[PDB]
């Protein structure tokens, strides 16, 4: 299970990447909806990160859950490409010589 | 109050049902010459694209004897 | 004894015969190989054979659609010497019409 | 095998058809003697002058006999000169069967393409009225001539081409299921026409790899007006493509005119800093300039960081700008929206309403289709509507972050993973949608209990989604 | 399960008839197609009292079904009159438009 | 008759004298081997 784990660990801290990125996208699109809106400082370069952490429908509410969609499919898409990136790639040769690598290094 | 559970227990069933069956929709269906074809047509759908940079869109019988 | 290899020779012959619209001559009685004969001239004259049969007493073969019923076995003789001779200006054996005989 | 070596017996010993050997060709034609001929009649001694083999060649075509048509070009017959258009149009019009040609008719409308429509002209002249030899190739593997079909295509001047466009003209006809067994054997014929070309191509690959990539891109004359790399990708060629002979190439053209040996970072680290592609730091191969940045890698990686870039300035003119005037930092946000259109409506070219149907090319587009409805709710002055046009500029942000993330999402896995990714992507496009169908029920179900119960307008359209 | 042994010898003697009725009806169906299926839908008369495909269905002889002729021969049912050859939407553009 | 073993005998032998650099003496005519020898050392004096 040494070469299922560790090229999924690089699976999954590329997906929670694509979540930050999106994450930022959530918080633009949050707080340039919201109040200060002009109200700007480099408070704004640091505001728009966390605030999605801690947390007029004319025809734009269907786009929005259409969007509520999109997003939640290429996130969850690269969360279940991250669960098996492993399957993908003499399978037995391949596992002790990443078992001797890890061993050598201790 | 008896079947609205039993709604939420068939309710809950068949959406499950179709997530895992998204889960595992890759699984079913000569594994090696797929993908290369597929990663062949993909890129050359982008090297079927314009050659030049994204700011500058605007600007733009002897050898068969071998 | 229709030997399994013996049916083998015995039915591509009637393929054969039926791409080429052959005539068989062959003893006319409901046994043996003729009675084995009989049936597959049966079952293809619905996809050009001709099976014409020549003949206690024998039961008589009910496939041959032509039946010529010792002092036989003369105009058998007579019969293929006509056809051999019979020049025919389609002409691809020479003409003279090829006969093979099966034994 | 008894009959005829029977009947040859008695032919050949009339002691007449010594001048006569072309009664006993025409004999052992009729029957399939093959080594019979070869020995007996094609052997040398005898006095022939193999010109008078041309009306014996044309029932060794129309009879089905496979073996005699290589019997009589091994024994000198000039093909090229044989062929002639009166002798071709007696196979399409006489001796082409009808049950096929009433199958390329089905094939050709249902399934159209470049290659059938030349076909398909080609049938239709020849039954109305140059590379000939391209042509009777074709009427031998449109019937399925399946041991036919291998001679003729050894004589062909071009037969890298010629093995792949006639694995499309099977595979386009594979597909008409009027008589599914006929579409079975050209499935099967197919695949060892694309093996007859796998092989035939990597031997011309173990040699020298410049010279097979310039038949990979050959004009061909127009045989089917394509090349044989554009003939592979057509009717998916998967045993074709996936050889390393060809994944090769496509990695020395993605690459371009830079080395695949430098690193993979020593590209990036010169995008950023013109000076270090002046010196060695670069391998490609006067103005290496317009060598760096016209290969697609670096054409790739410079509409990733200026797209990155892109939305930096969206996301810094949607804090601190955007007060009631169109301002400078808007203008070049309006033109780069136009820039990243000027290309779309070039992507409307070589799409044929299908291209359309990748349920993420149309994401693009709609949202630039969203983006010019925040321009027309921007400059209308009124608080209303100026409010209106910050939500769905807003709301924009999102699907251009969603573009950027779906570029991540295919190019780190772009290998192996690519199968398994966008299958399950219409997986969960399937899901969500039984989701929403779900809560459309649950809505009305919510609706239908709770209160304002007889007060209805059209509120109750749009109010039981959300 | 009475004895295992001769409930076993009759299951691999029942997948050779299987087999046996597999090539049976591929080169039954490597001929005229139409010719073949009469004999699927063939009235026995009254042999079990059931057709041929009736018989494999009850049996579960997965090999006879999963072949290329019998489930061309479903394909061929469930699209029915209509030929199969048109497109797939091209049917549904016609059930919300009578005169298509 | 230009066999496909025929056809290996004389094309073999045309590589091997391009590897020693022969000379090939022949019946100069237009048919048989002789015309099938002389496509071969067309196709082999580019190498
Ligand atoms: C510092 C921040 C603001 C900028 C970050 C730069 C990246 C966004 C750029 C520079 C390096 C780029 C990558 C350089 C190498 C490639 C390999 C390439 O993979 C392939 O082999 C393509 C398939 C093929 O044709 O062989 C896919 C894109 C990718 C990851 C590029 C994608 C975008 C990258 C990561
Ligand atoms: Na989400
Ligand atoms: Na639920």
């Amino acid at each position: 299970k040494i070469i299922m784990l560790q090229r999924m660990m690089i699976d999954v801290f590329f997906f929670l990447f694509l979540f930050a990125v999106w994450m930022v996208a959530f918080g633009v699109a949050r707080q340039g909806i919201l109040r200060k809106n002009e109200h700007r400082w480099e408070w704004i370069f640091r505001s728009v990160i966390y605030e999605p952490y801690l947390a007029f429908p004319e025809w734009i509410t269907i786009p929005l859950v259409c969007i509520y969609m999109l997003s939640t499919n290429i996130l969850l898409v690269n969360l279940l490409v991250a669960m098996f990136g492993y399957t993908v790639g003499n399978n037995d040769q391949v596992w002790k010589f990443q078992r001797f690598f890890l061993v050598q290094e201790y | 109050t008896i079947p609205l559970v039993c709604i939420y227990m068939l309710s809950t069933n068949i959406l499950l049902v179709n997530l895992l069956v998204a889960m595992f929709g890759y699984t079913v269906g000569n594994n090696d010459q797929v993908w290369k074809f597929q990663r062949f047509f993909l890129v050359q759908e982008y090297c079927s694209r314009l050659t030049i940079p994204f700011p500058f869109v605007i600007f733009a019988n002897e050898i068969l004897a071998w | 004894a229709l030997k399994p290899r013996m049916r083998k020779i015995f039915s591509r012959l009637i393929y054969i015969a039926q791409s080429k619209g052959a005539w068989i001559f062959t003893g006319g009685t409901h046994y043996g190989l003729m009675k084995y004969i009989g049936e597959v001239v049966r079952d293809n004259t619905i996809s050009n054979v001709v099976a014409i049969g020549i003949a206690p007493l024998y039961c008589l073969d009910n496939n041959h659609t032509h039946l010529l019923l010792t002092t036989e076995a003369k105009v058998r003789t007579q019969l293929e010497k006509y056809i051999s001779e019979r020049v025919i200006p389609e002409s691809n054996y020479g003409g003279k019409i090829p006969i093979v005989c099966f034994a | 095998n008894a009959i005829s070596f029977a009947l040859y017996k008695a032919f050949s010993t009339n002691e007449h058809d010594r001048d006569n050997w072309n009664g006993q060709l025409k004999l052992l034609l009729e029957w399939n003697q093959l080594d019979l001929a070869s020995d007996e009649i094609f052997t040398n001694d005898r006095n022939w002058e193999s010109a008078d083999l041309q009306d014996v060649m044309f029932t060794a075509l129309v009879k089905d006999r496979p073996k005699f048509v290589r019997l009589f070009l091994e024994n000198g017959l000039n093909l090229r000169k044989f062929l002639t258009t009166e002798v071709l149009r007696e196979l399409y019009t006489n001796n082409f069967s009808s049950l096929v040609f009433k199958n390329l008719q089905i094939a050709k409308n249902s399934y159209n393409d470049a290659l059938l429509t030349f076909v398909w002209k080609m049938v239709e002249d020849f039954r109305r009225g140059r590379h000939p030899l391209q042509a009777l190739f074709i009427w031998s593997v449109l019937q399925n001539k399946k041991e036919l079909s291998k001679v003729i295509w050894e004589q062909t001047r071009g037969c890298t081409l010629a093995a792949l466009g006639a694995s499309k003209l099977l595979k386009s006809m594979a597909k008409v299921k009027n008589d599914i067994n006929a579409a079975g054997e050209s499935e099967e014929l197919a695949n060892e026409y694309e093996t007859r070309a796998v092989e035939l191509f990597t031997e011309c690959y173990s040699n020298d790899e410049d010279l097979a990539e310039q038949l990979l891109t050959y004009s061909c004359e127009a045989w089917g007006g394509s090349n044989c790399l554009e003939l592979a990708v057509e009717a998916r060629d998967q045993q074709f493509i996936a050889q390393p002979g060809v994944q090769n190439f496509l990695s020395k053209q993605w690459y371009g005119e830079i080395s695949r040996d430098t690193k993979n970072w020593k590209i990036i680290m010169c995008l950023f800093f013109f000076p270090l592609i002046g010196c060695g730091f670069i391998s490609f191969r006067f103005l290496y300039y317009v060598s760096f940045f016209t290969s697609p890698f670096v054409v790739f990686s410079w509409n990733v960081i200026f797209y990155i870039a892109f939305l930096l300035l969206f996301a810094y003119v949607l804090l601190m700008d955007f007060q009631k005037e169109p301002t400078a930092l808007e203008i070049i946000l309006y033109v780069l929206v136009f820039v990243l259109l000027c290309d779309e409506v070039r992507q409307w070219y070589m799409n044929g309403s299908k291209y359309f149907s990748d349920l993420w090319n149309v994401m693009d587009t709609l949202a630039i289709f969203y983006f010019i409805a925040g321009i027309v709710f921007r400059l209308h002055s009124d608080e209303s509507s100026w409010y209106s046009g910050r939500v769905i500029f807003c709301l924009d942000y999102i699907v251009f972050t969603l573009r950027l993330i779906h570029i991540f999402t295919v190019s780190r896995n772009l290998g192996p993973k690519i199968i398994m990714l966008q299958r399950m992507m219409i997986d969960v496009f399937f899901f969500l949608f039984l989701f929403a169908v779900w809560m459309v029920a649950f809505g009305v179900a919510r609706q239908g209990i709770l209160r304002k119960n007889e007060h209805r307008w059209e509120w109750i359209f749009r109010s039981v989604i959300y």
